[PDB]
Parts: C-alpha cells; structure tokens; sequence
C-alpha cells in the first residue's frame, strides 16, 4: 500500500549559474546526487533536470529540454527528491513517447503500474542465463554468418548513409526463432527516419506491442541521455516483470554519446579519445548491458543498438567501446552499399560471439558452424586476392585465389544480396551457402569438418 | 541597465546583470551592438556580440531587451538584402550614406514608409482565428503576389476588429483579438524567434523533386522540394555556382539566399544578375530578384553574426513554408557557420571536441536542417509549404573528414559530393559520382511514373555505365588498355561521352545555363540508347574501331546535343531529340 | 482491390462496438471504488509528515 | 510488377487501416480510466475543499503543514504564505508552531515566523501555507492543491491496485 | 566643406599608467586601468627609454592585457610607463605617402618626413556594405599569357599567387604590377612585406625603381628581422592606405601583400601564445576571420571611380594546396595563380600551374564585348586539354608511349607545345590578351575540330 505518502518539494529560485547545458544552484539543502528537479522558466514552462554533481551547497543541474530562456531571477528550481522514476505499465506496449518519456500519441499519460528507476539495478551475473536460443532475422548475412541468440547485444555498426534503418527494421519485421515486442529508442534521429520506423511497425502490425520513444533531431539534445535508460528500463519491465520476449532497437547510439561529449565538455572534465567523457565505457556499458536472459524469468531482452560510424571508423571511440561492451557487431559497408549490395553487411568486421553457442548441433543445423567458418575464411581469402590481383596483376593469383575471387563475386551478389521483405529461413541459408561453395573442390575446402564435407558436399 | 566588465574579442561579459535570460538579446555598449547572452555566471552574463567589438569599455551600459534574437516576419523582405540581424543593407546605405556597415544601426528590418495593398481574408468578425491562419493577403510584387498575411503563431482568440481592403503600411493595425479578455493588436507583420522552429500542423514525406537545372543533380542524384542537400567539396569546387544556379532555375517559389562567410562579391554578383533574369512562373516573364531575399554576411563582418545569419534565413524560409511557397533556403557555408561557433567557443574557454569545434555542433547543425521539410501550415486553409535547405559545407583542406562534413552527412539525405580533380579541368559540376548519393531515388518514383516513366531505369543504367569505367580506368592505369574486351572499350568511350557532355554542364553557357528536366531525360535516352546500339551491334561481330570510325556522326551528334537551346521549348527540344535517335539507329544499322 | 478495401466505417464502428464493452467495465469500477479511493487520498494529504532529514 | 505492387501498397494500406482504427479504439479505452481517474481528484479536491472550511478540524491540519514544511527547511526563520482567511489561525497558532518546531526538530526553537502580506489566491487554493525561507528563496508549496497533486503523481499505482486488480500479466 | 578635421583641434590627455601588474609571453597583464578600451593602441615606454606600442586584447574590471608588437624583452614592473592613447590604431594617410617607403609599424624609414595627415583612419577598417559593392567586370590585361587568357584578373579582384619557397613567385607579382592595364581603356601600387627579406625587399623596389613606379607606389617592408607580432598589423595599415587611396581620392590600387604565409605564421605564434583554439597545423581557429579581414578589403564599391585589387603573394608550406595558409586563401579570395615547382625545375617561366589556378571573376570580364567572343570557350577547352595532356603523360610514364591513342598523342603534343610556347614568356614580355587568343587557337588547331568538344558550335565555325 505504499506510494500513498505526500513529501513537500523545496523551490529554491537560488539559481546561481547557467552554462550551456547545465544549471547549477547555490543554496540547496542536503543536495541529493542524481536527483530530478522541475525547473519553472520565467515564462511559467516547466524543464526537468538531472543533478549531475553536488557540492556542500551547489548542485549542477542538467536541463533535459536545453537551457535556453533560463534566468537566473525568475527560474525556481524544484527538488523531487528522487532519481528519475518512468510510469511503467503493461499498456505502455503500443502507445508512443517522447524523449523525456512524455507521450506524443495523442494520448493520455501512461496509467503507472509501478515506477522503475532509469538506471534499474545491475542483474547478479549469477542471476543470468547464458542466451542460447538462435534468432532467425531473415538477412542471410545474419543467420549465416554472425547469427544472434534471444537474449544478445548485438549493435549495428553503419555510416552516415547507410541502410542501416532499413536493416534493422527488416530485423524486427523478421524475427522469429530458428511474438517479439520491441522498444524503439529514437535518438537524435530525423522525422524521415522516424516516420520509416514508425510506418513499418504500422505497415507489419508492430504497433500492437511496440512502444516507440522518440527523441529527433529537432527534440532537445540532452535528452538522448534519458531516452535510451527510459527504453531500457520499458524493456526490462516487460521482459523481466511481465516475461515478454524484448527487441531493443536503440538507434544512433552515436548521436547519444554526441549528448554525453556535449554534457562532458561543459563541466570542463578530463576528457578521453577525441573529447568523448572518459567514463564513456560505463555509460556505454550501463546502457549495453542491460540485454539477456535471467534465470526465474520466462522473458528476454535482445539489444540491436543501431550506431552511426561518424567516418565509418571502428576505431573511432564510440564503435570501438561499444566493440568492447556489446557482444558482436554487424558491420554494414559503404563499399557493399556503393556496389549495390543490400543489406551491405561487411562479414569480415561483422562478429556474433554467441554463434558458436546458438548455432549448430540440433539447434539450427550440424553444418552451420563449420559452414559460417569455410564462407568467412574463403571470403577473406577472396578479399585479400582482390587486392593482389590489383596491385600486382593477375599473375600472382593462383587457381585457389581465381576461384576465391569468383566466389566472393557469387557470394556478394547471390548470398548477401537479399531484397527486404524476403525472408531466408537459416535453412534455405545454409543450402545456398552450401551452393556457394561447391564453386571449391572437395579438397580445397579446408574448415569444414571431413564429415560434414562428405555428408553435405 | 548592465554594464560591461569583461571584453574579449566578440564576447563580453557583463556584470551588474541579473535578470538576464538565457539567449536573450542585450544591446552592448554606448552604440547599442545586438547581443547575445551565453552564460549566466551570477551576475555576470557572457554576451556574444553581433557586431565589431573593438572600441568597447568597461562600464558600458548593457540594456535587456527582454526577447530573444527575433526576425521580423512579414511584406516587404522579398527582394532585399540583409546583415545577419536581419538589418536591411539597403536601408542601412541609404541612411547612413557610406559604403561600411556602421556599429550599431537600429534600421528596421522590414521598411514601414511602404504601403501595402491588404485584401481580407475569409476570417471575419467574431471568427475564431488561430496562430497561422490567413486573415488577408497582400500583394506584394507581381511575382510574389497575394502575400498571404498570417496569424502570429502561439497567438488565438476571436476576431473582434478586422481592417477593410486599402491601403495599410506594417506599423498600421490590420486586426485585433480579444483572448481571455484581453484584446490584442495584430499588424502586417510579425516578429518570431529565430531559435524556435515555427510550428506547423504536420510534416509531410517530400515527393515533389528539387529541380536544380543541373543535370548531373537532377539525374544521378536529385533533391526533392522539402529535403535536406549538402555539398561539400574543396575551394573552386563549384559549391557556390551550384547554389546560385539553383537559386536561380529551380522550382522553388522563392529562395532564401544565405551567405555565411562568403565573400562579398559574390552577394554583389547576385544583385547584379537576379534582377536581370527572369522566370517563367506566374504565367509571365517576372525578375528571379521579386522572389529571393539574401541574408548577406560577408566573411569579414563580426563571426559571431554567422549564427544570426543561418537561423535568419531558415526562418524566413519557414514563414514562407507557412504561407505554402515551396522554399528552399541555400546555405552559403554551414562550414564557416561552424567555424564561427568554433571561434565564440574557444573565446569562451569551452572543451574544444573535435578539431576545435564546440561538442554541441553537432546538435545545432542536426536541429537547423531538421527545420527543413515539406509540411502542412500551422493554420487554415490547408497548404502544404517545404523549406529545401541546400547548405554548402566547405571542409578544409577538400577532405570530407571534416567535423562539420561529418555531422551534416549524417543529418542530410542528399550528398553532393565535389571532387577538385574535376573541379580543376573545367569539368563543372564537379560532382564525385563515386561518393554522391541521394537518398530520395526511390520516393521520387512516384513522380518519375506520373512524368517520366522511364527515368529511373535511365538513372540506374548510366550510374552501372560509370561505375564499370571507373572500375575498368582503375584497371587500365596499371595493365592498359589493350587487354580490355570490346565491351569494355564501349562502356570506357561512352562513359567518357557521358562524364564529358551529360554529367558536365557549363552553367555559364546560353546553351546549358538551365537544362530542364525533359531536355536532360532526353539526353540520358540519347546516350544510353547510344550505348546500347553499340554494344548490340559490337554483339553482333562488328569490330569496335572500325564501328566507332564510322559512327563517328551518331557520336558527335550526342556529343553536341547540350547545345540545344531550352528557349526552344519543351516541344521543339524533344523534336530535335527524337530525330537524333531515329538518325543514331539509322546509322548504327547501316555499319 | 479498391473495392474490396471499402468497409473501413464498418470495421471502425465494429471496433468501437469491443470498446464500448471496456467503456461500462471501467465506469462501473470507477463508481464503486470512488469513495475508498477518495477516502485514502484525503486522509493521505491531510496525515501530518513532520520529519527532519535523515542527514 | 507495377500491379504487384499495387497490390501489396494495398495490402500493406489495409493493415494500417485496421491498425489505426485499432490504435484509436485501444487508446479511447486508455483515455477512458484516465477520465475515470480526474474524476476521483476532482472528487478529492471538494472534499479537501471541505476539510479546510471545517474551520475546527483545520487547524490541527494547518499546524501540521507549517510545522510539515518548517522542519524541511530547517532555518530559523522562515515567511509562511497563507490563504487571506487563514491569517487570523496563523497568528494565534505562530506561538505553538514556533514551539513544535523547537521540539520537533532537536533544536532551538524557531526565532521568529512572519506572515507575508502577500497571500494565496483564494480559487487556486483550497487551504494550506506555502512556507518560505526568510530570503522568501526557498519555499514548500505545502498547499492542499499541491500536496493532492504530489499524491496523484506518487500513489498512481496505489490508485491503480486499489481501483483495478493485479495486473494479469505481470508475474513479478 | 569638410567638417570632419574640425573635431581635429581637440587635446585628449593620455593617463600614464605605470600599473603592470605582470608581463608573460607577449602579452602585458596590466591593471588599475580606469574603462580601459578593448583595442586602444598603448604607447608602452621601457626603462631604458624604448617606447613599443601595443594594443589591449582582453579586458577585464581594471585590468587590461597588452600585446606588444616589438615584444616584452626588457618590460619591467616597477619602471614601464604605458601610456593609454584612448582610441584603436590609426595611420596617418594622405596623398603625399604614394612614393615614400613605410616600415612595418607605418613609421618611415624613406628618410623623409611623417606623414603630413589628411586623416586618420583606423587600421582594422570596415566591411564593406554587398549593397555598396559593385562586381568587377573590368578584365586587366597582365601581359601574362596563362593570367589572361586561361585565368582572368577583372579589376577588384582579390588573386593571390601561390608559390614555394625558391619560385619566381616575386618576378612574375613584379611582371604583373609593370604590365596591369584596362584591356579595353593607371595603378597605384600600394606594396606591403611581411617577412620577406632584404633581398626580396631591394627586389621589389628596385622594380619599381626600373619599372618607374616608385611615384605611385607606397611600400610597407617588415623585413625578416622586423618584429613578428606586427606583422599583423603591416597588411591592415597597407590595405589602410589603400583603401584611403582608392575609394576617398578616386585611385586604382594595386595591392602586394608579399608572404601572407609569413602573415599567417605572424598569426599562429601569437594565437600560440596566448591559449586559443589551434584549428588546423596549429593555425588559429580565427584565422579564416583574419585573413577575411585582410583580404575582402579589396573591390569596387558604388558611386566611386576607384577600386583596389590584390595579388597577395603565398608561400605554400611544402608546395600543397591542402595546408591551412592556402587553403584558407583560396577559400576566402576570388581565384589563385599557381606557380608550380614542377614547371620551374622544368624551367618554364612563368611557371604558372594552370589546372590549380582559378579566377571566379572570368565569367564576368570574359564576352563578347570585354573580349574577344572565344574567350571563354577556348580557355575551358584550354583546361580540358591540358589535363588531357597531364593524363596523357602519366599513362606514358607507366605504359609507355605506344599504348597511347591517337588523342592521347595529340595531347601530348598540344601538352608540349602549351607549356614550352603558350606559358612561357619573357620576363619583360607582355602578350595582348588577343595576341594570347590567338596563339591559343593555333594550339587548338592542333587537334581536329570535331575534338574540340569545349568550343560552341558557333564560336568554333567561326574561329577555327
Ligand atoms: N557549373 C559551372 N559552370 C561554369 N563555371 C563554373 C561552374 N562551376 C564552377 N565554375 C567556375 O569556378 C569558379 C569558382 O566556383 P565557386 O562557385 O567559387 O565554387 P567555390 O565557392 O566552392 O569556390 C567560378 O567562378 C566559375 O567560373
Ligand atoms: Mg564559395
């Protein structure tokens, strides 16, 4: 029967410096860290905020709507006294929300079930089940090669350009096992991008258990800090609380930790590689983490953050901790996407550490491992003869580097080449990857087991 | 009443300030310099100038305004030519009668000794009128005519007073409405905050293309009305020229000229040659100049008006999105934009990110394009307006690497990338067909099936054409050019006809100023049916020099099909253009 | 195809029709539970909470 | 392939024609509990209206706010804003909130608590102080309006669990 | 009539200030300041006697930070005098400095007498209002082949000459100056050294000397050993006198702004030396605005009969285009002139790069009317062949001569034939810009007309 308890709020207007992003007071009393505030503008609209560091009096307050038309006369600074607390509810699926958590659908605000905390709790590692039920996506690229498990991180990492959203949105349109919800966490994106998610859902009938927030480019850029801890937190109740089965989408987690550089930068901080928040990683790894399956639950949360490459770098900071957090990555390839290719899914940098746990031996297929193994291999072997047969013509490449490079030709334009809406079941899959390399002798196949080469060749 | 405590180039702190909001707009100084608060620091209030800051003493008295940089929308801007405060620059030499740009001169933006010919609008009295909604129209020149007279947006209530037809300037009452009783009074215009977006009722997917005139852009890689562009290349590259070409033979009802640190000539030439051109639009022949407003901001004039200018002019683009003009707002240099924000920045001690640019710059460029887009106007009656911002990013060094590159290739859908190698060699437009993209290919197939079916297909075909000879050249500058099939010398010479007389489009030429859309879809038919002839009748056995030798004709007379005039007509153009293919496969078929 | 596609009113006041049964569900548990639900909410507001910091 | 698609643009237009009648009929019943939900605050809000004009049963509440959001402050002084009609109550009671305060608090009691002359609106506010630091910075909006709608911002699930059941779908 | 000099006999006391609260790098942190100015230009007197002037960069309350042109070695605390002249840095101009000879500071070192000042104008100048400017449409015929006919310079043009380090970049501005004139019917050079040294300077006017310029010509030579923070400030007093000069007295100026390079280094070390922004190589985040300010000073203006033209000379770091200098340059000024290190060990002078150079004010000044009707046509089939030609070679170089195709041998002939007759010309040598069309057409009859795929049809049947 809790919740029935009223606490008085401390106004202040004591309101002693605005710099940039930030607010900071000068008289608050007992400041609490990571408290929510209610900022009241002199034109009487109401601003959240966030305490970012306190002092024996001072508080810095990040506004999540921007600070502009804050003044220091007139702005009252109220105190909620606690860290940000999203309404949660089963109804929440297929309603959408803002940013801040605010709902833009025309609708009334969400009708609390309860009251989670962004931040959540960190899961007992002991708590967790190791994912090991295969996601078919439909992408051949994907099922084949980099396969996901129900219950995985697994980002995509594309340029500016890039199918990217169409990518992911062929995901969620296809996402069966070899019902799921989704979350989608727009951060920063434009309309046009959000509008395609949106009329996707619409179009595949996602609406009826999607829950969007969206945060566009035109939307305040400190909240592309909330809004993906509001998404999560959405997911984990739904998974953990009422044991759905979740698809996070985060997209252009780029563009959010963009917001971290912004609100780093401002509080004069010692900053990392190229003035990303040294503390990136665990703000990375906070958001990353919350994806997978834990033992009491029936429920699951998969985590496909879609990450904008600012140059198409993987060692620019952003793509290489997420490297570092997430598990995986499907790296999508300007080069692929100029040659034509959809979905342009580079397999070389594209990694799945779970694939090794969620495919093969009666899971999907007893030759899909071996089969990813001889398609990466004989793909780099066709890349780096590529190369070769540039630089130093022709002759240098022997039979075994033709062959590759006919391969690597059917294999682009045949196996990763897919339309969407075309959905390739990991079987039909494995059988055209089989055909492609039946290009290669018996002999020359090297990865694949002696076994599975006779049973399948 | 402030005073002025610190001063250091075009930021000025003044203390003795308290009250100041947050952007709001300060008057620095005993001449009154446009400014803009930062930071509140206290008392202290960081405050960003918008003028030459040199001259300026401690003490100086520091007036709050109390609003926000606010342009000031309505009749009257069409042609003319503003300082990033939006301070008629006409005016300002008028009054002033020098040829600088006096410190701190308060002209009014929108002159108020014209008087405007105002026809109500279906509101009457007792009406309820909201923010948006056209309670009377103004003509304003005979291009722009029936400048529709809008209801300041965030403003309601019934009508309780509206003027009758005549003859009113913009200082004269025009409507009055009363709101929880309390009656307000509306005139011609109306001032809007340049950082807030102005509202509409709902954005709309474009649909609707951008016709630049450009072939290149129209073909390979076009734009559609309401979509955000970007073209970044080195200097020479010709970002400019596409601008101004755009500007002048594009669709668009009107244009929003911005320079940000460009050079004054350039803005000279523009009011030069504007009022010389005309367009067909209206139904008669109308000067390009009654339908482009410029926001001049020359690369000398304080940095920290570079800002002023952008948000400016994206905010007459939005008024006229209102009142449903088909705008397209052209960017000078969101590059300099950039590096103005880089330099207030570093004056303000902030952390520098990346290359020196501030870490919001991302964001801001992210928000300025997203003021972009075809959308429904906030009031009735229904129209459906779009702001095209084509924004011309400079990166230095001609690499796109660029801070600013990246962020706005990120944020944009339409990416025209400028090689120098082609901007040297007088191969203008200098367009990168490797790199460009455009990402409204495939929504603007809807207007490609209602005008030119098959276009797209045409698009597809020459961009395979270039991307084999770039690939077959890739091999043939290490391995030669002997080794290479006879197809592969046809898709070499005709992609070299291509890169040499379609793509390539002298936009100083009568012939190729503006080549329409039907005229560049006739000349992608001539030259892909071109190609098609030759590798069919090379397919058949014949061999290709002795081919080309005797085809030399059919080659020269699509190499010389830019030369036909579109002062012509769409009619006598596609004549001559039928005729050429009827007199290619003539002589195709006889060797 | 158009015409098949007609029959969006029908299918909207059939829609409408599932919602009206919620609708009465709704208004009856709101009608019977309104005095308890007041009743906790006045004696919430007007309980006294007087506590310093913990702090 | 034209009518191909066609067809599917069809298809796909009569999902989203079955799916936005299904959204707005499926948010009418979200609105619906949402209606149902202020009218048990407006509700609540005459009944609250009908506490403070008891006038007897008022003032162990309205000690009970100053000294609520005197000991939140913690200053020795503080301006406690009230209702015109309730400045009369303020008065004689200042004596024993100063007192409570002293004794409430562990600490010296209140040095001295002024009555702004400034008061509440009489429409917006039902009763209550909003209690302010002696700078007049710092101030509890210790209304009865604010601190009801503190309570339907808080107590919502509450409200919810004692309204509707457990929801179903929800194992923990 | 002129009301402006009467304000003149006015007597403003200066306050002496000897309150340096401290001297770091070459900057002076000086308080106690009563309102001081943010850009008074200070007379800062040493110990020893020595009076460096220096001008306030930050101001805060009674406190203001004094940069020192000549530099703070010997500045003390207990003996500076600084002496607050309450207005920004203005130069002495009149009619009487065309023909004297200026240090960098503007003091002269002609061994004559200061100037006898007709006004006093602020250094840092005004932008020039876009509605008071008038395009230039008027074509100088340079004398110089590669300037006129492929690149043209129109009259207020702002065309820098980028060079390396050993270029004849200094003979051909020098060529230039003794050559410029009306293509269709004289300057007043005004010359400004930054950091050029001795011999470039005795260069320069010993040119103007020979050429008999020197009577028209003011010289401002900061010379390698000058001080380098007032090298800022020698373009902004040159550019100054120029704008006095052409826009008041009704002149044409030809503007020199010799190493803009070493303006541009002038710049990073003091940018450097305070702790600002180091944009690209170290150059200053503002130095787009700076050299903006420097070079947008030049143009036409409306209702007045002069005009300023500039030819800043540039020296490219390590002979790229892509360093922040030129790249800077090109961005902000209205074409380049590219002299090629490539071309100059081929011995050709000048060695002017053509496919580099660009002149945006072509378009116009190129026509019918200003020249003759071809122009503009033959110089872009002039570019497309050129590169043609360079293409050419480079495919010979890899796969020798024999696969090259018939055009392709064509353009390596026309490549030959351009660099070693069309470029090249004498030091002394001016060639009409007909004479020069004329000459370029006989390199396009070098190849076949149905080649010449630049050419209108019209232009080639009646030129060819
Ligand atoms: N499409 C074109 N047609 C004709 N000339 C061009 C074209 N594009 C560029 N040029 C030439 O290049 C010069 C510089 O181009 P500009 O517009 O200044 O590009 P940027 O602003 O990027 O330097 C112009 O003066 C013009 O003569
Ligand atoms: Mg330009």
């Amino acid at each position: 029967e809790q919740g029935f308890n009223v606490k008085p709020r401390l106004n202040y207007n004591t309101v002693s410096g605005v710099n940039g992003p930030l607010v900071i007071l000068e008289k608050v009393k007992f400041p609490r860290y990571n408290e929510i505030v209610n900022l009241t503008l002199p034109d009487g609209t109401v601003r959240q905020g966030q305490v970012l560091e306190i002092r024996g009096d001072r508080a810095i307050v990040q506004v999540f709507e921007g600070t502009s038309g804050i003044d220091v006369k007139k702005t009252t600074v109220e105190f909620t006294g606690e860290s940000l607390r999203i309404p949660v509810s089963e109804d929440m699926l297929g309603r959408i929300f803002d940013g801040s958590g605010r709902p833009i659908d025309n609708g009334p605000k969400v009708f609390a079930e309860d009251y989670l905390d962004i931040n959540g709790s960190p899961i007992n590692p002991y708590a967790r089940i190791y994912p090991e039920e295969m996601i078919s996506t439909g992408v051949s690229a994907i099922d084949t090669m980099n396969s996901i498990a129900r219950g995985q991180k697994i980002p995509i990492f594309s340029a500016s350009g890039l199918p990217h959203n169409e990518i992911a949105a062929q995901i969620c349109r296809q996402a069966g096992l070899v019902n799921f919800s989704i979350v989608f966490a727009a951060m920063g994106v434009n309309l046009e991008t959000a509008r395609f998610f949106k009329q996707d859902f619409e179009e595949n009938g996602s609406l009826e258990r999607t829950s969007l927030f969206l945060n566009l480019a035109n939307d305040p850029t400190i909240e592309r800090i909330i809004t993906p801890r509001l998404a999560l937190t959405t997911a984990e109740y739904l998974a953990y609380q009422t044991e759905r089965h979740v698809l996070t989408i985060l997209t252009d987690m780029s563009s959010y930790a963009d917001a971290l550089r912004e609100v780093s930068a401002a509080r004069e901080e010692v900053p990392g590689r190229r003035g990303y928040p040294g503390y990136m990683y665990t703000d990375l790894s906070t958001i990353y983490e919350r994806a997978g399956r834990v033992e009491g639950r029936n429920g699951s949360i998969t985590q496909i953050p879609i990450l904008t490459m600012p140059n198409d770098d993987i060692t620019h900071p952003i793509p290489d901790l997420t490297g570092y957090i997430t598990e995986g990555q499907i790296f999508v390839d300007r080069q692929l996407h100029n040659k034509g290719i959809y979905p342009p899914i580079n397999v070389l940098p594209s990694l799945s550490r779970l694939m090794k746990s969620a495919i093969g031996e009666g899971m999907t297929r007893k030759d899909h491992g071996d089969v990813s193994n001889q398609l990466y291999a004989k793909y780099a072997i066709g890349k780096d003869a590529a190369a070769m047969k540039a630089v130093v013509g022709e002759e240098a490449l022997s039979i075994e580097d033709k062959l590759s490079l006919e391969f690597l030709e059917k294999f682009e334009k045949t196996f990763i080449t897919q339309g969407a809406y075309e959905d390739r079941t990991v079987f039909e899959s494995l059988d055209q990857a089989w055909s492609l390399l039946r290009i290669y002798p018996k002999e020359m196949l090297n990865r694949i087991s002696p076994k599975i080469l006779d049973e399948f060749y | 009443y402030g005073a002025i405590y610190s001063v250091s180039g075009p930021v000025v702190i003044a203390e003795n300030m308290i009250g100041c909001a947050m952007y709001e707009l300060v008057k620095v100084g005993h001449d009154n310099l446009v400014g803009e608060v930062i930071r509140i620091d206290g008392d202290k209030a960081t405050i960003q100038v918008y003028e030459e800051t040199a001259g300026l003493t401690v003490g100086d008295p520091v007036l709050r305004t109390g609003k926000p940089l606010s342009v000031e929308l309505g009749p009257g801007l069409m042609e003319t030519i503003y300082d990033g405060i939006q301070r008629p620059l006409k005016a300002i030499k008028e009054e002033s009668q020098s040829i600088y740009i006096p410190r701190g001169i308060d002209t009014p933006a929108l002159d108020r000794t014209i008087k405007w010919q105002f026809t109500p609008g279906k509101f009457q009295v007792g009406d309820h009128i909201s923010g948006g909604d056209i309670y009377g129209s103004v003509f304003e020149n005979s291009l722009i005519s029936s400048h529709k007279i809008l209801l300041p947006p965030r403003s309601r209530g019934t009508i309780t007073w509206i003027a009758p037809a005549g003859e009113y300037t913009l200082d004269e009452k025009i409507l009055e409405v009363e709101f929880d009783g309390k009656k307000s009074d509306f005139t011609l215009y109306h001032t809007w905050p340049v950082r807030v977006p102005r509202p509409v009722t709902e954005k709309l997917s474009a649909d609707y293309p951008l016709l630049t005139g450009q072939r290149v852009l129209d073909a390979l890689f076009p734009c559609v009305q309401g979509g955000t562009t970007c073209i970044p290349g080195a200097f020479g590259c010709g970002k400019t020229v596409i601008s101004q070409s755009l500007s002048k033979y594009s669709n668009s009802d009107a244009i929003i000229y911005v320079g940000c640190g460009e050079r004054g000539n350039e803005m000279a030439e523009v009011l030069m040659e504007f009022p010389e051109l005309y367009t067909e639009m209206s139904g008669t022949k109308e000067p390009i100049m009654k339908r482009t407003t410029l926001v001049a901001n020359t690369s000398n004039m304080p940095v920290a008006a570079r800002e002023a200018s952008i948000y400016t002019g994206i905010t007459l683009a939005e008024y006229f999105r209102d009142q449903g003009k088909n705008v397209s707002m052209i960017a000078d240099s969101s590059s300099r934009w950039a590096e103005a924000l880089r330099e207030i920045s570093g004056r303000l001690g902030e952390m520098p990110a990346d290359q020196g640019f501030p870490a919001y710059l991302g964001a801001k460029l992210a928000s300025f394009y997203e003021r972009a887009g075809k959308a429904v106007a906030l009031g009735s009656p229904d129209r459906t307006g779009s702001v095209s911002i084509v924004a011309a990013v400079s990166p230095a060094g001609g690499d796109f690497s660029d801070p600013v590159t990246t962020a706005t290739l990120g944020i944009t859908q339409v990416f025209w990338g400028l090689d120098k190698k082609l901007a040297q060699r007088k191969h203008f437009p200098s367009i990168n067909t490797s790199v460009s993209y455009s990402k409204y290919t495939n929504v603007l197939n809807k207007f490609y099936d209602s005008n030119y079916p098959e276009f797209p297909v045409l698009r597809d075909r020459m961009k395979e054409i270039l991307s084999n000879a770039e690939e077959l050249e890739q091999v043939v500058q290490l391995v030669g050019k002997s080794a290479l099939s006879d197809s592969d010398k046809i898709t070499l010479d005709v992609a070299t006809l291509i890169k040499e007389d379609f793509l390539q489009q002298n936009g100083y030429s009568t012939y190729d100023a503006f080549c329409p859309i039907w005229k560049t879809f006739d000349m992608m038919r001539a030259f892909i049916s071109y190609h098609d002839e030759a590798q069919k009748a090379v397919a058949n056995g014949a061999n290709w020099s002795k081919l080309a030798d005797s085809t030399g004709d059919v080659k020269h007379a699509v190499s010389s099909s830019k030369f036909f005039e579109p002062s012509r007509g769409e009619k006598e153009v596609h004549g001559e253009f039928e005729k050429l293919l009827s007199t290619m496969q003539e002589r195709f078929a006889e060797s | 195809e158009q015409k098949n596609a007609g029959g969006v009113g029908e299918l909207e006041k059939k829609a409408e029709a599932g919602v009206q049964g919620e609708l009465a569900e709704i208004k009856k548990i709101a009608e019977k539970k309104k005095d308890d639900v007041v009743k906790i909410l006045i004696e919430t507001v007007i309980k006294p909470s007087a506590e310093v910091h913990i702090n | 392939g034209n009518f191909k698609s066609k067809l599917k643009k069809a298809m796909l237009s009569q999902q989203i024609t079955k799916s936005t009648i299904a959204n707005k009929m499926r948010l009418k019943v979200l609105s619906a509990r949402e209606q149902s939900l202020d009218g048990i605050f407006e509700e609540t809000k005459e009944k609250l209206s009908g506490i403070a004009n008891n006038r007897d049963e008022y003032k162990p509440i309205l000690q009970s706010l100053i000294v609520e959001a005197l000991l939140k402050l913690l200053e020795p002084k503080a301006i406690v804003k009230a209702l015109e009609r309730d400045v009369d109550l303020i008065e004689s009671m200042k004596d024993d909130i100063m007192r409570e305060y002293g004794e409430k608090a562990q600490r010296a009691p209140l040095e001295e608590i002024v009555i702004s002359n400034d008061y509440l609106n009489k429409d917006l506010v039902s009763g209550g102080v909003v209690v302010s630091n002696a700078s007049d910075k710092i101030e509890i909006n210790n209304t009865l309006e604010e601190r009801l709608k503190l309570l339907s911002e808080e107590a919502l699930p509450a409200i919810r669990l004692e309204l509707y059941g457990p929801s179903k779908t929800r194992k923990f």
